[PDB]
């Protein structure tokens, strides 16, 4: 099975986690039904 | 003889609940590994139906 939680955590921080409460509503199910042992995020370039 | 249906009848481990395995690796039978190659206590694991 699979479930995704998220939350738009509106901050003005600086570097660190911010201090306080909130939690994350469900919204996407996706069942791959394979073996998921890791995962890998993706980061974006820039060009002078 | 329709051949064109295979199964897998060695394998090192019982699998978990709702898995796939499609791959085509071999096992070793015995004392002797069989490290790619054919041989002694070494069968490929998908056999076809006659
Ligand atoms: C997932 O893969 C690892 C190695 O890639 C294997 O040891 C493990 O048995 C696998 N688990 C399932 C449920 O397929």
């Amino acid at each position: 099975y699979f479930k995704i939680y998220s939350k738009h955590t509106p901050i003005n921080l600086v570097r660190d986690l911010p201090q306080g409460f909130s939690a994350l509503e469900p919204l996407v199910d996706l069942p791959i039904g394979i073996n998921i042992t890791r995962f890998q995020t993706l980061l974006a370039l820039h060009r002078s | 003889g329709n051949y064109n249906y295979l199964y897998r009848l060695f394998r090192k481990s019982n699998l978990k609940p709702f898995e796939r395995d499609i791959s085509t690796e071999i096992y070793q039978a015995g004392s002797t590994p069989c490290n790619g190659v054919k041989g002694f206590n070494c069968y490929f694991p998908l056999q076809s139906y006659g």
